[PDB]
């Protein structure tokens, strides 16, 4: 839907690794890059 | 690699009305220091 909403941080890690791919878990959901 | 473990670190006294230097977690200055009644948000801090 449209309108303007901004996304408020919720946590950070400060974890070593690295990553490259990603995998998940009416069931739709929009990936954008 | 972040760090992960580090030693533990002191803390003062807290004054006002006074040009005191000041280190508010890593933050440096020099000014007078006083209440205030600006609103932030929950995660915002500077």
């Amino acid at each position: 839907p449209q309108g303007f909403s901004a996304l408020e941080p919720l946590v950070d890690l400060p974890i070593g690794i690295n990553i490259t791919r990603f995998q998940t878990l009416a069931a739709a959901y929009y990936v954008g890059y | 690699a972040p760090a992960t473990v580090c030693g533990p670190k002191k803390s003062t006294n807290l004054v006002k009305n006074k040009c005191v230097n000041f280190n508010f977690n890593g933050l440096t200055g020099t000014g007078v220091l006083t209440e205030s009644n600006k609103k932030f948000l929950p995660f915002q801090q500077f």
